[PDB]
């Protein structure tokens, strides 16, 4: 953008490319650990290991 | 050196010029360092160095037959002095110059030479890469003989 005009799509792809990039861990992380009443089971998401899978069609 | 040549004429106005070296497209021939150099492989940001140029280059001169041209364009009448190969490139290089109306009398055709094309020798001096010339092209090959003189007279 700085010597041609930019693709006219450029915004709508850099937004999807920072959601997929970035936005993901930032929601991922805000995720509580689930603990019950009497505490004795508790679940947590290792969300350092989270993938993403190309689509299968 | 010795003559006239040619038959005095009232030799119509404007006067004539001559231009005289090689006949080139484009070939920007000031080359030093700048500084601030764009990314080496998207040219589409190489327009900021034309309107931020270098110094040497903010009005780049050219070869002689673009003075030609642009002389005649402005409504003056010009001629060209030079020498081009017997091919097809030479071909189209007097033909640009006879569509802007230079005259072309004064350039000589070598049958035997490729235009623009220079036969050189590579050499590996102090551990470094050179050239030096084996052929010259026809363009830097015109002859004293090969003169134009009615034009050098006009």
């Amino acid at each position: 953008g700085t010597s041609t005009i930019p693709g006219f799509n450029q915004i709508q792809f850099e937004g999807f490319y920072r959601f997929i990039d970035q936005g993901l861990i930032e929601e991922l992380s805000k995720f509580p650990k689930i603990e019950d009443i009497d505490h004795e089971i508790e679940f947590q998401l290792f969300v350092e290991t989270y993938q993403l899978v190309e689509p299968l069609i | 050196v010795d003559y006239d040549d040619g038959i005095d004429f009232p030799y119509d106005d404007p006067p004539l010029v001559c231009c005289f070296g090689a006949v080139q497209k484009e070939f920007v021939p000031v080359v030093r360092v700048h500084d601030n150099p764009m990314h080496p492989d998207i040219y589409s940001q190489w327009k900021m160095l034309q309107w931020d140029p270098p110094e040497f280059g903010r009005a780049p001169g050219g070869p002689p037959s673009n003075v030609a041209i642009s002389h005649v364009r402005l409504g003056g009448r010009a001629a060209f002095m030079g020498k081009v190969g017997g091919d097809d490139y030479g071909e189209e290089l007097v033909l640009m110059m006879n569509k802007e109306r230079v005259q072309t009398r004064g350039v000589k055709f070598d049958e035997g030479a490729s235009t623009a094309c220079t036969r050189v020798k590579i050499k590996f001096e102090d551990g470094k890469m050179k050239a030096e010339t084996v052929k010259e092209p026809p363009e830097d090959s015109l002859l004293a003989s090969e003169l134009n003189l009615a034009v050098l007279k006009e």
